[PDB]
């Protein structure tokens, strides 16, 4: 169904994600490479304790968007809602406001 | 002005490679589908002018059915780095979450 | 090229001089008792300078001996720290203060039972 | 005291682009090896992806030299494609010009490169497997105008050479290797096979005489030899979707050596394994042939390596660790990494295995 | 500390909120003012003075409510009208906590009618709603902008009548008296009415808000209160100080001031409170009873400036906190916005044209540039003015900065222009520029910022304390640390202010010191006030009289206490005391239940980075001013007598 | 003054102490790549055609 994982490329270990997990399943966990400060801890999810609650993903709280959501269907969700892509450009009036 | 359109991480929109299917035999069953996760798409020569630009990025998960291992061109010298062509490359996102408790 | 660096830096440097100097004349201030108005300007902004480059230089220079420290430095670091201290010791002497600091008549207070025979002048 | 400056820098790309940015400084204090000084060199190699439909990049390469008194300059320009995962093959022209003399070619030739075991037992245990036996043949077809007397005295000895003498296939070998080379090749583990002279022609063009000559050799190679055992490594064509340059260059007197690189190439960064890139595995040959002359005066090192990662990839290993970080840059400078270079520099190849991923 | 958020409120709660705030600030008001009671109506002797009341005193004898006057009759008058005032302040307050209440709960109904009214349609007052709105708001803070100038106008013309009649002020045109109040009061009637009147015809649009923008309009409205109290402060400053207000405020010197915790009278220990208690001891100064508070006269303690400084450092330390909380609450919804994908939706100019992320960096990098430039320009000042009074290196005061007193286009706003008031304006800009650092990242860094756009991280939760040791730290990132930290450095221009207006020399760190040439400032300067000592040694002047009074003394113990307190959660410890905290559960644990059979299942808490942060700001901002509180209020003690050289 | 100079040195190391210990490391990080970013823009407009150096920020440890 759900089935919550983390991409190891991207997680930064900031366990924002962790303290969402309820106490008992515990299913992330921190896996450490080596010298923290250069980014050797990562998260991972354990899919046998996982028990797709949608705690750790529906908080919004992952930064780099290792946190993924894979549908039953199947597809990848970095985030539960991306904001929609735009064609931007800065409007500058001619006259009155902004000009040029 | 691009950095707020879209997730605020991927500056070129990225497009995980879900769902693909050797039974149909044409590879064509590669269904891209973007982290937003709206638009079930598929691997058409727009998509390629769109990666080649750098536009988008294609992405491969780990966990997952296989996708296409040497069916779906592959470059084995090194560790395995997945090309639609040659000059395409699909980016494998690893996971480890067997490996590890 | 660094050439236009120094160039900025050297042109900023003189641009801050020639704006304290103009704004001296500018603010009405009397000099003082005997110093002119041409020169004291030009002090402090002497001052100003060579404060800020020399927290500048020891800033930078200090860095690039935390990047260039390394074994070979075992002789080269604590020496020279030597002869700068045993310079700044010189330095005492010879610049800064030089003498004892006896009286002008060279009576060499040394004591403070000397010192309350002297303070108390008739 | 023979110091030895050098000032290395290595500027990635991010997600699975292998391009770099490789900048590299020296001045050695010692003096070359070279019987002849000064020498003086720049070299340039620009490669551009002419048909990758059918994997085609056209790789120019131009070398200016002055040794002595003489100037000399090879200009090369070859369009290059894999026609299979063995064999390349190469349609190319160039030109050679020493003083007052100077002749162009055009050659034709193909490399079949293929390894003596593909036993998927090792590439599954040795994740890194440095050693790869080979054998490289190649079929080489040039044709050099005669426009020139001395081109033609020249043919016309080869003619009667090789219709005359019975060991004419091994004595090239020598011959072609000179001075030092002939020693270095077996100091790189390269062993080069007898050639087969396939046929010498005077099959005149346009605009005069022209000399044909097909001859096949092979160079094998115990694993040492990049040219065989990274064979796929040595042609990023694959990785080529812009142009490539390199633009180095020494300038060498009885005072000492001086070093200038600066090229923007792929191939620097290859996947170790698991979303793991690391800077490519340093070839063997350049340093096992670099020892034949950098074991002639003891120097001591000055060397800083700057590796600029793309922004948001870190380190997770270093073999000789670095010296300094800023937050993308990784500083080598002493230390072990001293040691390693004064290693390399005498001729070592020991493993400098930088590690990184995002 | 979330729990009236904005959004957990509609419009009606807010309005209540606000109106039972102010009936509970009515009724504070009336705790003040009856404690103004010097004398009681009943002929006893009544409260001591509060700096709560003596910062109103001034204004409350303006307007006739209380007086300066000196003999018990026409005090107990004044004792009287403050008491009169107080209740109708307490009742008031009690209607318009009445009205908060049913606003909350939305229980619109009239007690006697019982007509329940709607907020979202109902006409004004009665008939005067038909006159001038024709109907009430049906929604939109747009269209209530014009009701609300309305209301202010009635606001004003009320106080006009107020002191025309209650208070007998009758407006006049001259403003040198209270008189020109009441005409002003009637002047900004017609204004905040016509204006009203034409923003209820032609709304204003910043289509921002309107929307969901209860944090978004409160931002605005808080940043630009903020700037509100600022110019007030610096408005109460000049004006407290022009004689028109001298007889309001300047007369304050001329009175003694029996202020709690002051010296009181001591006793011997061999004291005995009997009778004339004479024989027993001996009281500290006789003629005053045993322990009571011995008189403070206002010319020493300076009251005058003591109380302008009071109450605009208080609108000062208020504004800057208010702009602090503006951008902060608008970096919140701006975060908001962004994440939900409204931010690239929004056509207006307050957002849309910082919308690029160039514009962002080239915007901070500008502010940034101009705080090194000012910062280092003034601090090379102070520290050359510091080596030269010092006589450090070699130096001397001649070639200290005494030259560079404000321009004569720019002395006006300074009395005595010397380098100290070209100091204050310029390390003023370099405060603000150096909060505004951080009000910028809030501004346009809430949701991603270049290095985290480069870095691949988006600011997500407004509050997560940090994303780790990735990178090499990602330490109070969140924009609440950045206020945080922008409340640290808008500490320092708020110190500039109080050390300006208690009588400073901030040019240098060691003015007045009994060292080299640090007292020959004024000689050398051609000083008319003799500044109080400087930035080292206005500790020590101003602990003179700290030190003098138990009551500040044990400020000054406990905001010190608090201060310290702050680096336990501030610092990089979290981990550490959680570790720590685990050993003191288990340590609890097994240690009651081998002295004590019952077992304890309680653990220690440790405060979350994010909380800790919060409560560290908190903790440090409230012992830093609460011992401002102590500078502003130990005296001016800048006396307009400069020192001669010293040889 | 001697004694001056040491007490103004070290309150001004000490709380310079604070900038480091307090959880500011991702700020000045982040801010730090404003300052790079600034000085590569500023050092290309007034200042012609130079553009490099990254402001270095000390990690936590
Ligand atoms: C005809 C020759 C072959 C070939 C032969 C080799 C060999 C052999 C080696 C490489 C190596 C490399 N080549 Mg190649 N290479 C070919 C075409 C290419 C193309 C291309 C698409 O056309 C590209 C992009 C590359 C790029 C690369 C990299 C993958 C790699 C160096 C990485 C490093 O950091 O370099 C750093 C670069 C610098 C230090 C600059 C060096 C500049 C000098 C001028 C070049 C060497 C000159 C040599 C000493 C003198 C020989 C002169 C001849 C006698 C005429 N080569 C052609 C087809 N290449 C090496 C590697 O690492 O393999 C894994 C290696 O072993
Ligand atoms: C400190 C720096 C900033 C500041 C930083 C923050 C931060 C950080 C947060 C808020 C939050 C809020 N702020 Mg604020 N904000 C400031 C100024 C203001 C002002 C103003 C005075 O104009 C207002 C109206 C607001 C309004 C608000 C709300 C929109 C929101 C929820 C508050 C509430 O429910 O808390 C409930 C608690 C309160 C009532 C405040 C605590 C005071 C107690 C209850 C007062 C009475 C007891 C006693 C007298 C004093 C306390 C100590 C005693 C020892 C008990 N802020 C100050 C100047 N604000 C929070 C929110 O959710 O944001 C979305 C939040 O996280
Ligand atoms: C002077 C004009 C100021 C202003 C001054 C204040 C002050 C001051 C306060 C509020 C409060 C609130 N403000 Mg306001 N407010 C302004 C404009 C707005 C606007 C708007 C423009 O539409 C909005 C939407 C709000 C939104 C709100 C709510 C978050 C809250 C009222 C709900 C309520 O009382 O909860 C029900 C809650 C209770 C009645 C409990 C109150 C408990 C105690 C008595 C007060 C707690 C906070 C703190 C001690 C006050 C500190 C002031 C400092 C001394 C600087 N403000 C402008 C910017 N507002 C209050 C709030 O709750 O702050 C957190 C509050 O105290
Ligand atoms: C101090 C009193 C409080 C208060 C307490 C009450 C009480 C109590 C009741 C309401 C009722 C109502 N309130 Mg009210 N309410 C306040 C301010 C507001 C404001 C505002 C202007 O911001 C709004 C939007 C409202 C909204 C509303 C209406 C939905 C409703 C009246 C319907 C109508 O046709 O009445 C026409 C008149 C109104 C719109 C009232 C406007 C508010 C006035 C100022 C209340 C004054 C009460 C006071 C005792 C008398 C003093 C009059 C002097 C001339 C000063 N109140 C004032 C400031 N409100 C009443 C009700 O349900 O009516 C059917 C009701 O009984
Ligand atoms: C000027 C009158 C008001 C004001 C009215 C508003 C309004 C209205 C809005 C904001 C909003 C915001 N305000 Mg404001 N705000 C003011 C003071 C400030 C100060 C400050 C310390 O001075 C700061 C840091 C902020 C910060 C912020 C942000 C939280 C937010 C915009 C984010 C963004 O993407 O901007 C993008 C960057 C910009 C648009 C940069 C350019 C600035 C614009 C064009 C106008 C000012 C410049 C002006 C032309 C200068 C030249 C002439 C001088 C006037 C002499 N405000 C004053 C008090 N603010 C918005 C928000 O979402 O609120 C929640 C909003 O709706
Ligand atoms: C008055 C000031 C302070 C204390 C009082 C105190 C008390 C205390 N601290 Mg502290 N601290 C700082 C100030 C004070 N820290 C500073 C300025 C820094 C910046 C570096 C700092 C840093 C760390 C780190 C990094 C760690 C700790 C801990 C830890 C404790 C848990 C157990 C223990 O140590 O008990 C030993 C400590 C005691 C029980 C202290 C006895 C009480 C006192 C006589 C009187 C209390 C007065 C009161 C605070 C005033 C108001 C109270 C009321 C009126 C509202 C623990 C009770 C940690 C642990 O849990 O591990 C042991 C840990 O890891 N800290
Ligand atoms: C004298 C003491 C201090 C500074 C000097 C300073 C300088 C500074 N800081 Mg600081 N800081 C504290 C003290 C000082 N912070 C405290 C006590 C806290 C605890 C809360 C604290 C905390 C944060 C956070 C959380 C952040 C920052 C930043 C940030 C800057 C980058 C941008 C900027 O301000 O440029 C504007 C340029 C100036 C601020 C530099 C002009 C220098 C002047 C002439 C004083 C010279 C000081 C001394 C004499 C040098 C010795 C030389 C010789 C003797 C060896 C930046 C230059 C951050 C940024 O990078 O954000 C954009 C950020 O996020 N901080
Ligand atoms: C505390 C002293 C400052 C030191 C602060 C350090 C600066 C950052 C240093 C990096 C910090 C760090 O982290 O790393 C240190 C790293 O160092 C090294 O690297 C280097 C890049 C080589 C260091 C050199 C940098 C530079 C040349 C030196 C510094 C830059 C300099 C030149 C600073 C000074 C600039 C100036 C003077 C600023 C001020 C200039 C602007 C002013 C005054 C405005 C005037 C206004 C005008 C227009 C008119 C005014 C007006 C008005 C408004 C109205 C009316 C009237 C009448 C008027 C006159 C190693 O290589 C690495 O190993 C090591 O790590
Ligand atoms: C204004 C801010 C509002 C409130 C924030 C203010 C606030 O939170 O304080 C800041 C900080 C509390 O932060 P912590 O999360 O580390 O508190 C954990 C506590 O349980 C102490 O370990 O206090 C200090 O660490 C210093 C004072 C602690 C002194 C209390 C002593 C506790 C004694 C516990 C038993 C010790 C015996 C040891 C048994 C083994
Ligand atoms: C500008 C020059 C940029 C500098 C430039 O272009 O690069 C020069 C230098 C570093 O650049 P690099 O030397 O590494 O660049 C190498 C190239 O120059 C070789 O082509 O700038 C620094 O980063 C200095 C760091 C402290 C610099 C502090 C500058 C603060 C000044 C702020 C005051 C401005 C006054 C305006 C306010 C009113
Ligand atoms: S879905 Fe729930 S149980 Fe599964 S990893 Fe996320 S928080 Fe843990
Ligand atoms: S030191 Fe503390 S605040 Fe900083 S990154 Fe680590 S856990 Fe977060
Ligand atoms: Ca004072």
């Amino acid at each position: 169904k759900k089935h919550y994982f983390i991409i190891e490329n991207l997680c930064v270990g900031c366990g924002l994600c962790l303290d969402k997990c309820p106490p008992k399943v515990n299913a992330i966990g921190y896996k450490f490479y080596g010298d923290v400060q250069e980014g050797g801890f990562r998260c991972y999810i354990d899919q046998a304790a996982c028990i797709s609650c949608s705690a750790c993903f529906s908080g919004d709280e992952c930064p780099s968007g290792a946190l993924i959501e894979v549908l039953p269907d199947g597809e990848v969700l970095d985030f539960s809602y991306t904001p929609p892509e735009r064609l931007d450009f800065d409007l500058r009036f001619l006259h009155r406001f902004h000009r040029e | 002005s691009g950095p707020w359109s879209g997730n605020a991480v991927h500056k070129a929109e990225k497009y995980f490679i879900t769902s693909a299917k050797r039974d149909r035999d044409g590879k064509l069953q590669i269904e891209l589908v973007p982290a937003s996760g709206r638009r079930k798409l598929s691997p058409t020569p727009e998509m390629i002018r769109r990666l080649i630009d750098g536009e988008i990025e294609i992405y491969i998960l780990t966990t997952q059915p296989d996708i296409a291992i040497d069916m779906n061109k592959e470059i084995i010298d090194m560790e395995n780095r997945y090309v639609i062509d040659f000059d395409k490359r699909g980016v494998k996102w690893t996971m480890r979450e067997i490996p590890v408790f | 090229s660094n050439g236009k660096l120094i160039a900025l830096a050297v042109g900023g440097a003189v641009l801050m001089g020639a704006l304290f100097f103009s704004v001296s004349f500018l603010t009405g201030y009397i000099p003082a008792p005997n110093h002119s108005a041409i020169l004291t300007p030009l002090r402090s902004f002497m001052g100003w300078f060579l404060l800020i480059f020399c927290a500048s230089i020891i800033i930078m220079g200090l860095g690039k001996m935390s990047s260039a420290i390394s074994d070979k430095w075992f002789l080269s670091f604590p020496l020279s720290i030597f002869v700068i201290v045993m310079v700044m010791f010189l330095s005492l002497r010879v610049y800064w203060e030089k003498g004892r600091t006896t009286t002008v008549d060279g009576k060499y207070i040394r004591t403070t039972a000397e010192l309350k025979e002297f303070l108390n002048k008739p | 005291v023979t110091t030895a400056h050098s000032d290395y820098e290595i500027v990635l790309e991010g997600g699975s682009s292998s391009w770099g940015k490789v900048k590299a400084r020296a001045k050695v204090n010692a003096p070359p090896a070279s019987p002849l000084l000064p020498a003086d060199c720049d070299v340039k190699l620009n490669v551009k992806p002419l048909d990758p439909a059918k994997g085609f990049v056209r790789i120019s390469a131009v070398f200016e030299s002055i040794v002595d008194s003489t100037k000399n300059k090879l200009t090369i320009e070859a369009d290059i494609a894999n026609e299979t995962k063995e064999r390349r093959i190469s349609v190319g022209e160039g030109m050679v010009s020493v003083g007052d003399f100077s002749h162009t070619f055009s050659f034709e030739g193909s490399v079949v490169n293929l390894f003596y075991y593909r036993s998927d037992a090792v590439r599954r245990n040795v994740p890194n497997p440095i050693y790869m036996q080979g054998r490289q043949f190649h079929d080489i077809l040039m044709k050099v105008p005669l426009d020139n007397n001395d081109l033609i005295d020249t043919w016309e000895g080869t003619v009667k050479a090789i219709g005359s003498t019975g060991a004419f296939n091994d004595w090239i070998r020598d011959f072609w290797f000179i001075g030092p080379a002939f020693t270095a090749l077996n100091e790189g583990g390269q062993r080069i096979s007898r050639i087969e002279v396939n046929g010498l022609n005077t099959e005149s063009g346009p605009k005069g005489p022209v000399g044909v000559s097909r001859w096949r050799f092979s160079h094998g190679g115990s694993g040492m030899v990049d040219s065989i055992s990274r064979w796929a490594e040595l042609f990023p064509s694959d990785k080529l979707n812009r142009p490539a340059q390199v633009e180095a260059g020494f300038r060498s007197d009885s005072q000492g050596i001086e070093v200038k690189v600066d090229g923007e190439f792929p191939g620097v960064s290859v996947d170790a394994g698991g979303g793991l890139r690391r800077i490519l595995n340093h070839p063997l040959i350049p340093l096992v042939h670099h020892g034949m002359v950098g074991k002639f005066n003891n120097f001591n090192v000055d060397a800083q390596l700057k590796v600029v990662l793309p922004k948001g990839y870190k380190i997770r290993y270093a073999a000789p660790q670095y010296r300094s970080q800023n937050l993308e840059e990784y500083r080598w400078s002493g230390g072990a990494y001293a040691r390693w270079v004064e290693h390399v520099c005498k001729g070592g190849v020991g493993q400098f295995e930088i590690l990184y991923a995002q | 500390y979330q729990i009236f958020d904005t959004e957990k409120l509609d419009d009606e709660q807010v309005v209540g909120g606000h109106l039972a705030l102010l009936g509970v600030l009515g009724f504070i008001m009336g705790i003040y003012y009856i404690s103004g009671i010097q004398v009681f109506p009943w002929g006893a002797p009544g409260f001591h003075d509060n700096w709560f009341y003596l910062t109103i005193k001034p204004r409350m004898v303006s307007l006739g409510i209380d007086t300066y006057s000196t003999k018990t009759a026409d005090l107990e008058a004044a004792g009287a009208r403050l008491l009169g005032w107080a209740a109708f302040h307490f009742l008031v307050g009690s209607v318009l906590i009445f009205g908060g209440w049913r606003h909350w709960t939305h229980n619109l109904t009239n007690p006697f009618t019982g007509r329940c009214g709607n907020f979202r349609d109902f006409r004004f007052l009665g008939k005067f709603g038909d006159v001038v709105f024709n109907g009430t708001s049906a929604k939109s803070y747009k269209e209530a902008l014009g009701p609300h100038a309305v209301y202010m106008s009635l606001l004003f013309l009320g106080w006009g009548i107020v002191m025309w009649a209650i208070l007998g002020f009758a407006p006049i045109p001259d403003f040198q008296t209270i008189n020109s109040e009441t005409f002003m009061s009637f002047v900004f009637a017609v204004i905040f009415f016509a204006l009203g009147i034409y923003w209820w015809n032609n709304p204003p649009n910043a289509a921002i808000h309107l929307n969901d923008d209860m944090k978004a309009a409160f931002s605005v409205h808080l940043t630009a209160i903020g700037y509100i109290n600022i110019a007030l402060g610096c408005i109460a400053f000049v004006a407290f100080q022009q004689p028109s207000f001298a007889p309001y405020y300047k007369e304050l010197d001329k009175l003694v001031f029996y202020l709690y915790g002051e010296p009181f009278n001591r006793v011997s220990f061999n004291f005995v409170e009997q009778g004339g208690k004479v024989i027993s001891g001996a009281k500290e100064f006789a003629d005053f009873p045993a322990y009571a508070i011995l008189p403070k006269s206002g010319e020493a303690f300076g009251m005058a400036r003591v109380v302008t400084n009071l109450i605009v450092f208080n609108h000062i330390i208020c504004g800057v906190l208010y702009v602090f909380a503006g951008v902060y609450h608008g970096g919140q919804y701006l975060l908001k916005i962004q994440l939900n994908g409204m931010y690239n939706q929004i056509k207006s100019i307050w957002i849309t044209k910082g919308r690029d992320q160039e514009v962002q960096v080239k915007i901070l990098g500008t502010v940034m540039a101009l705080c090194f430039a000012t910062m280092l320009s003034v601090y090379a000042v102070i520290v050359w003015n510091t080596i030269c009074e010092l006589n450090i290196f070699g130096t001397n005061i001649t070639m200290s900065f005494y030259w560079l007193k404000p321009l004569p286009i720019f002395q006006w706003m300074f009395a005595d222009p010397s380098i100290n008031d070209w100091v204050m304006a310029h390390v003023i800009t370099a405060g603000s520029l150096f909060s505004l650092i951080a009000l910028v990242r809030i501004a346009f860094f809430a949701h991603t910022s270049p290095l985290w756009d480069d870095l691949g991280l988006k600011k997500n939760s407004y509050s997560f304390p940090c994303l780790g040791p990735v990178y090499g730290g990602t330490c109070g990132v969140s924009i609440q640390d950045q206020l945080w930290f922008a409340m640290l450095w808008g500490i320092k221009g708020l110190s500039a202010v109080c050390w300006y207006i208690d009588g400073a020399w901030i040019a240098s760190m060691m003015y007045g010191v009994p060292a080299a040439d640090a007292k020959a400032w004024d000689s050398i300067a051609h000083l008319h006030h003799h500044y109080t000592s400087g930035i080292f040694y206005y500790f020590w002047t101003e602990t003179v009289t700290i030190f003098s009074s138990s009551h500040l003394s044990t400020i000054l113990m406990i905001g010190h206490l608090v201060w310290f307190i702050s680096f336990a959660v501030w610092f990089e410890d979290r981990g550490s005391r959680l570790e720590g905290a685990d050993i003191q559960t288990r340590t609890i644990r097994w240690l009651g239940k081998k002295f004590l059979n019952r077992d304890v299942n309680f653990r220690f808490p440790v405060l979350t980075i994010s909380d800790s942060k919060l409560a560290g700001t908190f903790l440090y901002f409230g012992g830093t001013f609460m011992l401002v509180f102590l500078f502003l209020a130990n005296g001016f003690y800048q006396t307009n007598s400069p020192l001669p050289p010293p040889v």
